[PDB]
RNA sequence: GUCUACGGCCAUACCACCCUGAACGCGCCCGAUCUCGUCUGAUCUCGGAAGCUAAGCAGGGUCGGGCCUGGUUAGUACUUGGAUGGGAGACCGCCUGGGAAUACCGGGUGCUGUAGGCUU
RNA sequence: CGUUCAUAGCGACGUCGCUUUUUGAUCCUUCGAUGUCGGCUCUUCCUAUCAUUGUGAAGCAGAAUUCACCAAGCGUUGGAU
RNA sequence: GAAACCUCCCGUGGAGCAGAAGGGCAAAAGCUCGCUUGAUCUUGAUUUUCAGUACGAAUACAGACCGUGAAAGCGGGGCCU
RNA sequence: UAUCCGGUAAAGCGAAUGAUUAGAGGUCUUGGGGCCGAAACGAUCUCAACCUAUUCUCAAACUUUAAAUGGGUAAGAAGCCCGGCUCGCUGGCGUGAGCCGGGCGUGGAAUGGAGUGCCUAGUGGGCCACUUUUGGUAAGCAGAACUGGCGCUGCGGGAUGAACCGAACGCCGGGUUAAGGCGCCCGAUGCCGACGCUCAUCAGACCCCAGAAAAGGUGUUGGUUGAUAUAGACAGCAGGACGGUGGCCAUGGAAGUCGGAAUCCGCUAAGGAGUGUGUAACAACUCACCUGCCGAAUCAACUAGCCCUGAAAAUGGAUGGCGCU
RNA sequence: CGCAAUGAAGGUGAAGGCCGGCGCGCUCGCCGGCCGAGGUGGGAUCCCGAGGCCUCUCCAGUCCGCCGAGGGCGCACCACC
């Protein structure tokens, strides 16, 4: 006998992916070679990013990622992103970069470049630099879903703001007993 | 406790010393105890009785072992007692006859185990004392005080009893 | 089944010790409590304004909050499988500075010191606590008097 | 009367197993490493480590070893926790590439440190794995009372070496 | 048909499996809760803290100069 | 040596009776015009300074009660954990660690902050 | 109490037991059903012995008799309601 | 007159505090007077039951406006449950 | 290791609340009933309640005391220590809070990789044991606490068995064990195992467990305490067992002898104002002290071990069986 | 369906800063210039990097690394303002 709770001894992050798409398997060839050969942490985490659900590698605005690369230090220097680059209706002028992602939509790819920018591939970025060095790995925000404003402590629970799900907010559709301190009471 | 066959065994202990008690005194306990390491327990145990002194106030200073020095003569001890019964506590005074202390305080239990069905850790040894073959009252003891003592050897059933299982021969018991 | 009425069963919690009721002496009052300090919770009856709940009572706290006479004051309640941090208004005399905490400064400042020296010197010095250890080797002497017999007493029915 | 030291180091055995285990008990016992029963670690006495101790009194046996037992045990029954795999310590090149940060290179040092408590004891003694004894040749007296009142259990502080010669 | 009314026998180890987890800690607690008067103020002298800032910035790099010239001192 | 005012801790400071109280204080004390209040200048309020330590107050006294703190009680009662220990049960003994409370017998009987006096 | 005499035979105040031919407690078993009272008939078992065998006891002179033992071999009946 | 009213002395509370009990309370939380309406107007926080939802109950604050007192303060119902 | 909390076991009741025994001391108070008093705190008792020291025994809903086990904090970088700013709060000046800027690293033992968010099924009849514990005469009863089991779980042991004891399971070879065992069934004592105890015409024979008590026993074996005793015993037979004396009370008769208060002296060698038996009552008989033969050790009361008595149910019957001394 | 919310509704509807000037800088009102989604802690990652560590000799000495004391810009997410 022994006493072991194998209750948490098996570990649920991904291996691969679980899409069936060849030309992303094909990176993560790849990756996984050059995040085992090399010390590049980078390779490490860009292949962890390769393997995960679409939720989980959010679309990054044009806007945000000028807004990170603005920033004082990293000028000079390319944006990575393991999911997709969107345009930004909301900003105007922009700048000249050099990115790295899965794909940039039709709109942002055309700023880009008209911009005097640069856009490449994962292969692309691997043959540039192997050790991922030179580079500002970014990322979408993970909690931009709606999905994420219905979850947390639930509504009707003083202290939270969680948007319950409801068929068509309006007048009649909740916001009585439980709001209405008049009508029952309230959180 | 339990047994085998005891010893004996000096151990001596002391409070150990504070700031009110630089130079604590010592105390001295015969044991007898198949180990040294139960000796010790067994020794704290009447301490503790006595006088206020547990083994974490204390320490053991010395237990060592205590040897027969008249081995190969034959004693008699008287040993007094203090067992349990299945009622109340009582006292006694037992007379073994042996070769060594130990030899009678180990032959006192079995003969408490059998006479009484009393345990070990129901009994307390309080003295053994080697003693004259005067003195002595159990006449137990003193049919064995004689100088031209004499008995024969009767019905001296055999052993063996399996060795030849079988056999021609009915045995024979007159020696 | 029980009652849940609020005192429930504070017949000797809340309870002024013998030969201590009356008057609540005043130091208990002129003595300040800031954000930050550690408190151990402790109701008392005379002054009711203000009594902590019975769950409350000996548990230990921080001060989040000093209103005129009174203290917000975070406490852990164990609530079967999930303990909660849980923040409670406190009258001053329900209340007292833990000392807990005041051995554990009283240690830093020393080390502190020994710290400051100790570098001049270059003797890095034992800081840390250490456990109370094996009690060493050492001599008893029993100087002249041999060491007293201890016999085993025979029993005698006393009463 | 030269009162000798009180002892720095013992060795503990779960001596046994894992059923209806009390809650207190079990805690304690995996921190001592005894998850199987007949395990057993070197075990650095204070005040601290011995109130444990006595928590599962009734669990384990243990007692002060031997130089002869430590080398027994670390020899024979010695594998390090080297990338958190048990491995048997087959080269000093394994104790050095873990140990050599504290001038712990061979088999002989890691002994050294074991026995006398040295000021790595943790570390080298951590990086011992929990020694899987045998069950005792020649058996037990009795499994469940204390050693005192015939049993295995409890302290045994000098006789727990013939304990670890039948079960190395 | 009577039944059992209550207890809580199984109750601590369930507790126990998933952890009894001392509550979650963290630097820079809210403010929810505090004496009105007292946030206000406070709200207040973080208001105006921008204010006072050439200040103290002068007096920052006079306090940096007199460190350079104490290491040049000590060096 | 010690007081007064405001105090902290709240009997080692309380209670009972006894003695002793220099100087300063604090008192009792002598008055009712005003202030103020009573059935009553007793209390309260006010104006005083002829007396006096009688009392309060202070210090001490008492094989004093009380309180305070030790010892004893007692490794007693209890008690954590242990055994295919005992015992028909009632219960008990052991192992492992923790350990009280009376009666009884000793010692103690206010310490002290801030401000201002007296003994020049 | 028994003329007297605690104990031939009894036995208060107290107390310790056994038994499941009383009744209670209980609700384990059975509600996709174990035929719900008596009597009749038949067998067998028990002893806590009414009788009979052999015995000890008496406040057994005999007669009748209780008290106790070994003992369940053999019996233990016909009728009115 | 055992009980009326008057007076002196003792009195750790042995009374009283609406009610059950328990807590608490003496230049008071009791009794007696004087004035009064904080038992009013209003944001949120927190406790108690708790699922840590409500109700009820309560605890701190904050802003109005008032009461009382020389004032410090105290009061937004009932000493607390 | 520091530091709080607590009012349970215990203890206490010459401390509060309540409960309660007894005597000492008190006209405290006063009484009701007395006896001696006209009546009288006169004398003498008494019982009522009250009091002074004492004493007997109590409390789940009492308590001065007061454990064990138990519940909180704390054991550093979100920490220490300097410098300066902000404030409409607070304020004689000052606090307190908030902001910047710099300076300082292991801060009890042992162990361990953590954190975090979604979706979520079954479940929401339970039962058993140690210890605690309420109801009840109890229960394989009902109801709670604590942990651990069973339920979901096999395996060795407990003959058999949910839940005991050991131990927790991939498929196997060797070795070893636990708990339990070792006449034979049945693996292992086919040891020249050790020391006792014990005989049962109902022997006994192992956690949970499946069965007995009070009370007895010169059955035996141990202890404990007293005794006895060459100044001559102990048993065994033999000799006497009186006088003051129908002793006093009791007459219904108690001269030792239905009962009861007494309970001493003489002679004594020694006999009780008497153990019984018996008397209407006596009488008569009987039961110490000492001798003779006799001749060294002997007796009593307790206590505890095994054995026995106590001990009765129904199909024939179960230390598992055979059997075992 | 999503890119806007909130309010019963009438309805309203997500920016702020700085600097210079003019109104009394009045922590209020009006005119010019610059920046433009704030800040604190933690944060995978990136960047700089003193310094070593050798080269068959004594130094010079560009190239390549390995590590890197120390310092930075800091995604996402969290806590907070
Ligand atoms: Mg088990
Ligand atoms: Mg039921
Ligand atoms: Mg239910
Ligand atoms: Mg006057
Ligand atoms: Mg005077
Ligand atoms: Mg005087
Ligand atoms: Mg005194
Ligand atoms: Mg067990
Ligand atoms: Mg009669
Ligand atoms: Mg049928
Ligand atoms: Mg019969
Ligand atoms: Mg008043
Ligand atoms: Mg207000
Ligand atoms: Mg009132
Ligand atoms: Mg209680
Ligand atoms: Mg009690
Ligand atoms: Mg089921």
């Amino acid at each position: 006998g022994v006493d072991i709770r194998h209750n948490k001894d098996r570990k649920v992050r991904r291996k691969e992916p679980k899409s069936q798409d060849i030309y992303l398997r094909l990176l993560v060839k790849l990756y996984r070679f050059l995040a085992r050969r090399t010390n590049s942490t980078f390779n490490q985490v860009v292949l962890k990013r390769l393997f995960m659900s679409r939720t989980n590698r959010p679309p990054l605005s044009l806007s945000r990622m000028i807004r990170k690369m603005k920033l004082p230090g990293r000028e000079g220097k390319t944006a990575v992103v393991v999911g997709t680059i969107t345009d930004d209706v909301r900003v105007q002028e922009v700048p000249k970069l050099k990115v790295c992602a899965l794909r940039v939509s039709s709109r942002a790819r055309s700023r880009i470049l008209k911009a005097g920018g640069k856009i490449l591939t994962f292969d692309q970025l691997a043959l540039d630099s192997p050790k991922g060095c030179g580079t500002v790995l970014l990322s979408g925000p993970r909690k931009g879903r709606e999905v994420y404003r219905h979850f947390g402590k639930a509504p009707g629970t003083p202290h939270s703001h969680t948007k319950p799900y409801v068929r068509s907010k309006g007048r009649k559709f909740e916001r009585a007993r439980g709001r209405r301190a008049s009508r029952g009471y309230k959180n | 406790k339990a047994s085998g066959t005891l010893r004996e065994y000096k151990v001596v202990g002391r409070c150990l010393p504070t700031p009110k008690c630089r130079t604590p005194p010592l105390y001295r306990m015969r044991i007898f105890a198949p180990n040294h390491v139960v000796a010790k327990s067994r020794f704290w145990y009447f301490v503790s009785q006595l006088k206020k002194m547990k083994k974490s106030s204390g320490e053991i200073v010395y237990c060592g072992q205590v040897f027969e020095k008249s081995p190969l003569r034959v004693k008699n001890f008287g040993i007094w007692l203090r067992y349990d019964s299945r009622s109340g506590t009582h006292n006694m005074y037992r007379e073994y006859r042996d070769l060594t202390t130990a030899g009678a305080v180990t032959q006192c239990y079995r003969d408490m185990g059998a006479r009484h069905r009393a345990r070990a850790h129901s009994i307390q040894i309080m003295k053994v004392e080697e003693i004259a073959a005067s003195k002595c009252r159990r006449p137990a003891v003193k049919q064995f005080h004689d100088s031209k003592i004499k008995f024969p050897l009767p019905h001296r059933v055999l052993r063996r009893q399996h060795k030849p299982r079988f056999t021609t021969k009915r045995p024979n018991t007159f020696f | 089944t029980n009652t849940k009425g609020k005192r429930r069963g504070t017949r000797y919690m809340f309870s002024r010790p013998f030969r201590k009721h009356g008057v609540v002496p005043l130091a208990t009052y002129m003595r300040i409590y800031k954000k930050g300090d550690i408190v151990d919770i402790k109701g008392m009856g005379t002054v009711q304004k203000g009594m902590p709940h019975k769950c409350y009572h000996g548990k230990t706290g921080r001060v989040y909050n000093v209103t005129q006479h009174a203290v917000g004051i975070v406490v852990n309640k164990q609530v079967k499988g999930k303990i909660l941090a849980k923040r409670i208004n406190v009258r001053i005399e329900h209340i007292k500075h833990s000392k807990s905490r005041d051995s554990f400064l009283k240690r830093v400042k020393e080390n502190d010191q020994k710290k400051k020296e100790a570098k001049e010197k270059g003797t890095w010095v034992q800081l840390k606590r250490q456990p109370a250890p094996p009690r060493e080797a050492h001599f008893v002497r029993t100087n002249g008097k041999e060491p007293e017999l201890l016999e085993p007493i025979p029993y005698e029915f006393m009463a | 009367f030269y009162v000798p030291a009180e002892p720095k180091l013992a060795f503990v055995i779960r001596i046994r197993g894992i059923n209806g285990v009390s809650p207190k008990v079990r805690k304690v016992l995996q921190l001592l490493r005894l998850r199987q029963i007949f395990n057993g670690t070197f075990v650095k006495l204070n005040k601290a480590s011995i109130n444990m101790l006595r928590i599962v009194e009734p669990y384990i046996a243990w007692g002060y070893p031997n130089l002869k037992s430590v080398n027994e045990l670390i020899y024979k029954r010695g594998y390090g926790k080297i990338n958190k795999k048990r491995i048997a310590l087959t080269d000093n090149a394994l104790i050095a590439r873990s140990l050599g940060k504290y001038g712990i290179i061979c088999m002989e040092d890691l002994i050294h440190e074991i026995y006398t408590v040295g000021k790595r004891f943790k570390e080298a003694n951590n990086f011992l794995w929990p020694f899987k004894l045998s069950s005792p040749r020649g058996g037990m007296k009795k499994k469940t009372t204390h050693f005192v009142e015939g049993e295995d259990a409890g302290n045994r502080e000098d006789q727990i070496n013939r304990l670890i010669r039948r079960m190395n | 048909a009577k039944s059992k009314n209550h207890t809580t026998h199984n109750q601590s180890r369930k507790w126990h499996r998933n952890g009894i987890k001392k509550p979650r800690s963290q630097r820079y607690e809210s403010l929810k809760g505090v004496d009105p008067k007292f946030l206000r103020n406070m709200r207040f002298a973080k208001k105006h803290n921008k204010k006072g800032l050439k200040k103290m910035q002068a007096n920052n790099a006079k306090a940096m100069a007199a460190r350079a010239e104490a290491i040049k001192a000590l060096v």
